[PDB]
């Protein structure tokens, strides 16, 4: 149904933020790392 | 010039991390938008249902 | 120092061109929370008549 | 209406969050071409 | 070496700051993720409310 | 209640957002400054 399908899209999502934040943190404390190096 | 040559390696390496760290940001607040968008349809299909329900009450 | 010049300009708009990203970022942020405000007094208003709807019902 | 205004807001607002992306990301990509220079 | 020192310190300075710009960012990506998060639940709950009352009318 | 509890979090992130917003641009204000001293 419509609504299923927007719940299915919104927790796909979830994972994706969660990922995406998860690297954006990673790479900016590879950098800090990087440049007290 | 091993050190320099290292030095300057470092200075790349957080250059292209603060790259990467902008791209992920920039893809995180277009994630973020596309679940507003959801949120958006969900909530003007609601209102619609309660819209009806509130005719025939 | 034609060369040596060229290449601190190059530093130099790289580093504005930072800036701008940030400031693009900070200001997208910032729009996505508008929405969600939005999308909060939308929600509240529709608890809202829904409460009612189950009162009346 | 409330609700009227509340759409016409979200609307502009989906307009513009397109537009400031897409800038961002045009600034992004003018530094790292810069940087490669 | 007193102005290349200060310039040094500058330059130091600039990048730190950037760091702490990128943090910000992130947890504000995080924090309007959080807001996202509970509006949905709130979406689900009014839409459970809702699917209940057009079963009763 | 449930609803209250929801309130009360998204009222507090709310300042919380307001806080962060205001921090990075403080932020990005202090390096813009001093990469122009």
């Amino acid at each position: 149904t419509q609504w299923d399908d927007w719940v299915d899209k919104m927790e796909n999502l979830n994972h994706d933020i969660l990922t995406t934040l998860h690297t954006a943190r990673n790479n900016l404390e590879q950098s800090m790392i990087t440049f007290n190096t | 010039s091993t050190e320099n040559l290292y030095f300057q390696s470092n200075a790349d390496s957080v250059q292209n991390h603060t790259f990467e760290v902008e791209n992920n940001t920039i893809n995180g607040l277009e994630l973020v938008e596309e679940q507003v968008h959801i949120l958006y349809a969900m909530v003007l299909q609601t209102h619609a249902d309660v819209q009806l329900l509130k005719e025939q009450q």
